[PDB]
């Protein structure tokens, strides 16, 4: 009986689980590894910050090598609850990493917000959320404590921790803009928000502290990181119409290896804004009673999964005038790409299409160089914008190929790839191979 | 789960690839036996195929001197003149070319700038653990 | 101070963790990988897609490889929100995978249910719910695009893409049944709903395009593969009565190294209801009021937590008469067994029992080889059904040992089992070395 | 045209991705692994169990190796729902592991909760809330089973389970101790309720079955486990106040190379309690209402996301006298620590600070050896308690550096610190190789 | 366009109503190539 | 800090500390005239 | 506005600052703004609310 009742059950087809065993379950050994420490240490910003301010940093050396970078901003809430959308990625409009003066790679406000849409997740997911907007109901004049970290590639993995100790001559930085305005904490759709506060800011670098054997090598030998880039575009969408399907044809200007592409239709008034107004729960403000407008959104639940909201009917990408693969609906470019790629939830409105096997890792697997294809368009078929949005039983009791007549104001399209490159060090100095 | 005579004609009936070489099986009823495969079968034929084209790396190699020949010479030089008089000279030439097969490599900076000076190990440190001198924590109980 | 200071705090019991080093975390050498390509191909559906029907698709020769297989569906609602449960889902009734005429597994609705329930979670559930049924309220009427991706041991992970390039001779067919009816789209309850649309449907594969030295060493060698299989029994229950515990002993005619058991009770008529139904929010339509209809499920909430409403007082398995291990109450494997063995969670009803130390990974971590067992038996206690399923405090406020009086619908159990055989493949032809 | 299109694409930028091929995605040899099975056997308690009692038990030697254990517990609701707080958890007040009567480590009910808080997540931390808890709005006089599965360094992975196989001359044991009063079952707040069942307890312990070659190895050969211990003081937090911010300088008398602190201010009276209460929905008993006292929590809502309820304002870990890392806010160790390192969501409250990688991981990654240090501190700072728990417009809409006037009831502080040691096992007997 | 304290008096980022009469634009560039003569007759290297 | 290391730090209150115990006399009054207003200065007065 | 420098390497790319053969040294400019600046924030003497 019991256990070894089991146990005993061999035979023929057993073999080929356990037969000349070569590894147990039950004696797993470590691996020994290199002593190190890592430090949060605050650098100094550079320039005033405020409301649609430039500033910059460079990383000091107080450690060998750098991962994670948190900028933390203090933000007053402008409204009561329900008026913002995560202002802390709002605000950060923009990040650009400069090497011994190369542009070696620059992350954006929707960049943080697709990117979250798409690789987050869950827990994940929720714990950003909480670093970057009030999430218990909060109310006016509220303060908080926002922390936005960086997503660049040293920033993703302790493997790609960026060597300052072996760019002994090139300085590191990088710089931030932020925004000209954030929703409910200094603007309320178009308006000001009077006596607003701007915004407190700090910038926090992961130091990582290395014994000797590690630094010398560090510092002594050439190095080839393998990193990943975002390249961005943004352009007009071809603006959704009530009278037919729009079409749209994006040469897309892109290089490198490809893990995946990216994208999404935006109202250019408030970020996160991927979808349709409708006067149903959390699709507007006021949604689902009397106060609902269909021309103001419920800043609190910018983002849906409510896919009638969405304006892309379909899409493909083709290479050098071929179909790289049959067209798919817009729904699997949110939804299933998903699913098989990252295993995550993507918000209505943002797409992704990979050309990758595994695009939310680090490891290469799988992509599409831009730099061997002349001619890489993505071609973009946009629903019918039929729907009175103020009509629940007209916005959820439609077809396929249809959506709300407030989705022609997603006029806003911004097309991202992910891409490989090579960040070589060597004798003091660091820099990429491909452009 | 029949006694190899059986699991032997099986294979065969059932279209088993190859065959049994290379399966284990069953014997009797039990006192379980059958940790016996039988060896991959002998000469396991490699089905005569077609399977070889330029490889991805070769094409590489042919792009990457396909990239050089055209950043050295023209994607096609014009034959307007040819014969024209002595003006084997004076044709015109394509220079745009296909961006595969544009170079893209950037500025060799990292390999240009030449530093005066070499670069140093960046030792810092804080010094020793003075209440850890003299104090051996490495003890076997004797 | 600072990080160094951790450095230096080294002495005798470091060396277990940092002496002669072996690793380090900052310097990650990703491995260099064969170069590949993925393609979504739609494939040809030969028969009448339509409710009831049996349809079927061969996989063309596009590609190398194949992994992940996803059927769409287009259906109309037949009635409003919360009528639906993942009825995508519960359409594609069943699929058969064909290899050369030999079948190689055969999945049901049901347990794509199952499976979901116990495998999928977190936001992949939900993002998989997305797919299959309407969840942002849709309206009758309104037309949605499912994705069902295939569950098949070579849709779950690359590591098992089925090598049609090794198949010159054999063709890999899919066959796929169609519900006769699915809820809230073309029946309500017992009823037809009258001018519902008939479902359309497309199948689609995802083709891995290989590089030459790669798909040489493929379309030549012969393959081994450890694939999954699944099992199903389906028998009627010893249903509960109001006045005692039923009891049941289940043969179960179950072969080869099994992974894993799953069950569950269910009602036949209604699709993924594993437990009784209660005037309770979710527990029945109207519930919560005076309307409320115990014998008619919230569809849109069919699935629950609330072990209350399960049937299971108890269970044990038998192998040849011998226990396998000391009687477990029901909630033991609806709530420890995934716990342990997944790190999800599992709705009420549906109950997991492992032979693995890792259940939901591909990688074998124990079996029980039912095909060596020549009495194996489920040995089930249910709990007594005498709770007045019309009163919330009858309901909530009750014992271990007893259920809704409406637990007595839960006619059916289903009974699976996970296991692996082994996939050869060679000169062309395919198929699985064990019956 | 399609995925060929893509390999094509192909330069010397890829080179780095897939020249000189190591390995490859789509073919997944698996490890043939040793012969095993599973069994969960009861075990006997010696010892009354009841609230307040201490009772032992020896695991028997029925398997080879041990892994994961549960505890089950039967509880009755005194109240009805939102009365209880993860019950189970709460009743089990501690466990001690013993090997040949050396402690090798020690858990406590706060521990469970704080463990879960930082490392369970997601379904995880769900489906264990539903084995400990009354999830479904169970009422007064409900009774269930609750499975309790203990957190010592087996009980986490196969890989360390514990060879009872090698321990030939050592009994391996467990001390539990049941706690007084449970909140919900026996008690309510300070009041004992008239009826109140006692618990009904069974220890659980799921074995491995070896083969004779394994089984072999193991009985005969010396082992060396790396392992997991928890160490834990507790002691008065410094109480802060509306006109003051209270600070204090907790020794930490810690020792081993520590993979992480945690730390959680709390109320003892109500487990769970790591925030001030405030009249604001599920902040308090009846919150949101007339009747609302921010005395009492809502018990079953009693852990919150709600930083503003938060006592800790800032705080430093100091080694040696001197600074480990610049102060940081409460904040920052509540979100941006367990966001870094483990990736789940911290509740307000408790607050988590790795000297790793991977805190949540079995693999050591970067280390605070404190049996080096001989002057270590957490020095804490306090907000002010100055907001009017009772009026949603103070608890809601104020600033950063204040909290709750009913903060002032989060008297005790739990700090916690998980390290590495050295489990050898020799000749039949064992124990750990430092202090 | 038609109110001198809106046409003079407004912010870096504005301009005239009217100015959405401009709907043309014009792209410029201005680039070397050479002219090649030789034995009477001529034409561009580039093309 | 130097090489990315401190060696030091003072804080405000040990300035007061400081300059309480160890300076004096006209240095102190000296030091006193470098870091606030001692002859009476009024509302909006501003000094280096 | 834009206000050009009119230091000497401002003037001709003759003169151009080799920053790359100053490998170990910075470049600075210090900026001093005018405390009033007539017609936009004072009119004469008057500061401009």
């Amino acid at each position: 009986a019991g256990g070894l009742s089991q146990l005993v059950a061999y035979g023929a087809q057993d073999v080929y689980l356990t037969g000349n065993p070569q590894i147990t379950f039950f004696k797993t050994v470590y691996r020994r590894y290199t002593n190190f420490a890592i430090e949060s240490i605050q650098q100094t910003i550079n320039g005033s910050v405020g409301f649609g301010n430039k500033v910059s940093t460079q990383i000091s050396r107080n450690g060998d090598l750098i991962t994670d970078i948190v900028v933390e901003f203090v933000l007053t809430k402008g409204g009561n609850g329900g008026t913002t959308y995560y202002p802390a990625e709002e605000l950060l409009q923009d990040v650009e990493l400069e090497i011994g003066g190369q542009r070696i790679d620059k992350h954006y406000n929707d960049w943080f917000r697709t990117y979250d849409a798409l690789f987050r997740m869950n827990d994940d997911r929720y714990n950003y959320r909480r670093m970057t907007d009030w999430v218990n109901n909060e109310l006016v004049g509220a303060q908080k404590r926002f922390y936005v970290p960086l997503i660049f590639f040293f920033n993703q993995t302790p493997g790609l921790a960026l060597p300052l100790i072996a760019l002994q001559y090139h300085e590191v930085k990088l710089y931030f803009t932020l925004a000209s305005q954030v929703q409910g904490v200094n603007y309320n759709g178009s308006s000001a928000i009077a006596g607003a506060a701007q915004p407190t800011m700090s910038v926090w670098v992961d130091y990582i502290f290395l014994d000797t054997q590690e630094r010398t090598r560090f510092a002594q030998l050439p190095h080839e990181y393998l990193i990943e880039q975002l390249q961005f575009t943004g352009s007009e969408t071809a603006t959704p119409s009530a009278t037919t399907q729009a079409s749209q044809n994006i040469r897309l200007n892109f290089n490198h290896p490809t893990k995946y592409l990216a994208w999404n239709f935006n109202n250019p008034t408030n970020y996160g804004q991927y979808t349709a107004l409708a006067n149903i729960p959390g699709a507007c403000s006021g949604a689902g009673t009397a106060a609902a407008t269909v021309t103001t959104p419920d800043y609190g639940n910018t983002g849906t999964y409510n896919e009638q909201l969405a304006v892309l009917d379909s899409a493909k990408i083709q290479l050098n005038g071929q179909d790289r693969f049959a067209t798919r609906k817009g729904s699997y470019f949110n939804k299933v790409q998903p699913y098989q790629s990252i295993g995550g939830v993507t918000p209505a409105g943002v797409y992704l299409y990979s050309f990758a096997l595994k695009p939310a890792g680090r490891q290469p697997s799988g992509t599409c160089n831009f730099s061997r294809i002349d001619n890489a368009t993505l071609s973009l078929t946009y629903k019918t914008c039929s729907i009175d949005a103020t009509s629940p039983a007209a916005v959820l009791g439609n077809t396929e190929t249809v959506t709300a007549n407030t989705a022609t104001l997603l006029t806003a399209l911004n097309i991202y790839a992910k891409n490989y490159n090579v960040l070589r060090i060597m004798s003091g100095m660091g820099g990429l191979a491909y452009a | 789960r029949l006694s190899a005579a059986y699991a032997i004609r099986a294979a065969r009936i059932s279209m088993i690839p190859g065959g049994v070489d290379g399966l284990v099986i069953n014997y009797a009823e039990g006192g379980e036996p059958a940790w016996v495969q039988y060896p991959l079968k002998k000469q396991k034929p490699l089905p005569n195929n077609l399977c070889y084209t330029p490889t991805l790396e070769d094409i590489a190699r042919k792009r990457e001197a396909v990239i050089a020949k055209y950043t050295k010479q023209p994607l096609e030089t014009g034959t307007t003149f040819t014969h024209v008089l002595n003006a084997s000279h004076l044709n015109e030439q394509y220079t745009r070319v296909k961006k595969s097969a544009l170079p893209d490599k950037e500025f060799p900076i990292i390999e240009t700038e030449k530093y005066p000076e070499p670069p140093i190990l960046w030792e810092t440190t804080i010094g020793a653990p003075s209440r850890l001198f003299d104090r051996s924590d490495g003890v076997k109980y004797v």
